[PDB]
């Protein structure tokens, strides 16, 4: 029983968007089908939620009209979409499956117990930027490498040194929203000091919005 | 449309907390449907509680809950600093409708204080021919997560191109966060040494790079 | 008469639509077949043909004076059922994988049914004070569920097709 939402997209004021919950392994039609809204710093907001069986929909009396909430029955599918996006509506918007079994002895049970995987909105007005990926050299017991990327537009960025299983001391901090609508975060290291010219560190850096894989040697 | 909790509840490892849910006399009165839902800053929700008092399998027994009258709660017992978290209360109305309450933070008690450690790193020279330059302080494994960041030019504090996260949770209980410094060339090449201070329940390291 | 067409369908409906077709102008049990082949009851001049979806327990349901949810709120039969009825499986036929929901039935009705009327509303059965307008939620429902069938289900709960044969004499 797994649920699994479609991916963070990006829109400029005005548009709209489509969001997708998809479920695998239970049966999509017995119970209802919710979406709640959690932007951040803020608690889970209700919005509304769509029979699986062919239609019907109600809403919370601040998303009325502007929300609208679909189904597919072929590839057990649900949709959302966002009409009229202003800049305040950038958030995590869940699916939730919880619902209508029964009301009676045999079956019965509600309470929102298949969540899903954080599917986010950012609504802005810049443009895609892609990543520039200038290393950051080490400086005798520890030492600390790493790789700055600058620039970007939007998130995420998937980072991994040597693209495999060499991941002692790896931490890639989260970027912060530089002043400009770009990101920039840092994937640093933690490697034992006799490594040092005896081992090669390259790190793989990968923004598929751009369509940019990176990788340089420290 | 309103259902109340308190926005925040303090307790102590091996003790238990309460965590009440008001709703009047329309859906957390004559209505036993109250629910609990728990929330770790990255994850989706998790259920906690559904039916007023039974537990979803996999929950501990350690979580427990009632409603009467127009009181809901929610007891943890003997708690957990992996307990803590945003646990969110909600029930179902007459108006046909789903409310989710203002949200109760737990915080869990008695934890060692941990100091930043701070790696700070030069200018990129490859930026330099790319005409634009960073300065990357990366602050990690502090406790409790609060850090005030100030940059400095050999002396003197430096406000513009200064930009810095709000500190967030790392996945070992402590705090981490990154700051970055927008230099032009010609700024970093006429200094001595531009420094990193970060700071933490007053404290005072403070990492320095030079050309 | 046109067998090949009614019995072996690719496709057959909810129960919520019941479908009838109706032969005229125009063994079964032997070489066995099928799960369910009673003739209750035992020349005929309206000659009546159905199909739909139910589950292998329910099959209880569709007889004279009997009592639950595929005969209650979905199709119920007289006290003096002539006729003859073939149930048989179509799990091979009616089960997907994580889901087969191309099938439903009538839960949420307020009465029974006499006998033989079909009934496919999916307007928002009335359940409180609190009005329903067609937004539903608490107080207001869905009529229906689907049966969501599926290939594991053991010897209760796998889709059974059926073959109702009954009769009137004018």
């Amino acid at each position: 029983v797994q649920l699994v939402q479609s991916g963070a997209e990006v829109k400029k004021p005005g548009a709209s968007v489509r969001v997708s919950c998809k479920a695998s392994g239970y049966t999509f039609t017995g119970y209802y089908m919710h979406w709640v809204r959690q932007a951040p710093g803020q608690g889970l907001e209700w919005m509304g939620w769509i029979n699986p069986i062919s239609d019907g929909t109600n809403y919370a009396q601040k998303f009325q009209g502007w929300v609208t909430m679909t189904r597919d029955t072929s590839i057990s599918t649900v949709y959302m979409e966002l009409s009229r996006l202003r800049s305040d509506d950038t958030a995590v918007y869940y699916c939730a499956r919880g619902g209508s079994r029964c009301s009676g002895g045999n079956c019965y049970g509600w309470a929102y117990d298949a969540f899903d995987i954080w599917g986010q909105g950012t609504m802005i007005t810049v443009s895609s930027a892609s990543t520039k990926g200038p290393s950051v050299f080490p400086l005798g017991g520890t030492a600390a490498l790493g790789c700055l990327v600058k620039d970007y537009f939007p998130e995420p960025v998937t980072v991994s040194w040597n693209s495999g299983a060499l991941t002692s001391g790896v931490h890639t901090f989260p970027a912060v929203l530089q002043s400009s609508g770009l990101y920039s975060l840092s994937s640093v290291v933690t490697v034992p000091s006799s490594s040092l010219g005896t081992q090669t560190y390259i790190c793989n850096v990968n923004h598929k919005p751009s369509n940019t894989k990176v990788d340089k040697k420290v | 449309s309103a259902l109340t909790q308190p926005a925040s509840v303090s307790g102590s490892p091996g003790q238990s907390i309460t965590i009440s849910c008001t709703g009047t006399s329309s859906d957390v009165g004559g209505y036993n449907f109250v629910s609990w839902y728990q929330q770790h800053p990255g994850k989706a929700p998790k259920l906690m509680i559904y039916d007023v008092s039974k537990r979803p399998s996999g929950v501990s027994n350690r979580f427990s809950g009632s409603k009467s009258g127009n009181t809901a709660s929610l007891t943890i017992s003997g708690l957990q600093a992996e307990d803590e978290a945003d646990c969110y209360c909600s029930s179902y109305t007459s108006s046909s409708t789903f409310v989710f309450g203002t949200g109760t933070k737990v915080t869990v008690l008695g934890q060692p204080k941990a100091n930043p450690t701070v790696t700070l790193f030069p200018p990129s020279s490859e930026e330099l021919q790319a005409n634009k330059a960073t300065l990357v302080c990366l602050i990690s494994d502090f406790y409790p997560g609060a850090v005030t960041v100030a940059w400095k030019a050999d002396g003197s504090p430096v406000k513009a191109g200064v930009e810095t996260t709000k500190p967030s949770k790392q996945s070992n209980n402590k705090y981490a966060a990154s700051s970055y410094l927008s230099l032009t060339p010609e700024q970093w090449k006429s200094h001595r040494s531009y420094s990193c201070q970060v700071t933490h329940e007053g404290s005072t390291v403070e990492k320095t790079v030079a050309p | 008469c046109p067998f090949g067409e009614v019995f072996n369908a690719t496709r057959f409906a909810s129960v919520y639509a019941w479908n009838r077709k109706r032969i005229s102008n125009c063994v079964l049990y032997n070489s066995a077949s099928f799960s369910t082949f009673k003739c209750y009851g035992v020349c005929f001049t309206n000659v009546y043909a159905d199909s739909f979806v139910i589950r292998g327990d329910e099959v209880r349901q569709i007889a004279p004076g009997q009592t639950g949810k595929i005969a209650d709120y979905n199709y119920k039969l007289p006290d003096d059922f002539t006729g003859c009825v073939i149930a048989w499986n179509s799990n091979n036929l009616d089960s997907k994988v994580g889901g087969n929901y191309n099938y439903l039935y009538r839960l949420f009705r307020k009465s029974n049914l006499k006998p033989f009327e079909r009934d496919i509303s999916t307007e928002i059965y009335q359940a409180g004070s609190t009005p329903c307008n067609g937004v539903e939620g608490f107080n207001c429902y869905f009529p229906l569920q689907s049966y969501g069938f599926q290939p594991t289900n053991g010897v209760g709960y796998q889709p059974y097709r059926v073959v109702v044969l009954s009769f009137e004499l004018l």
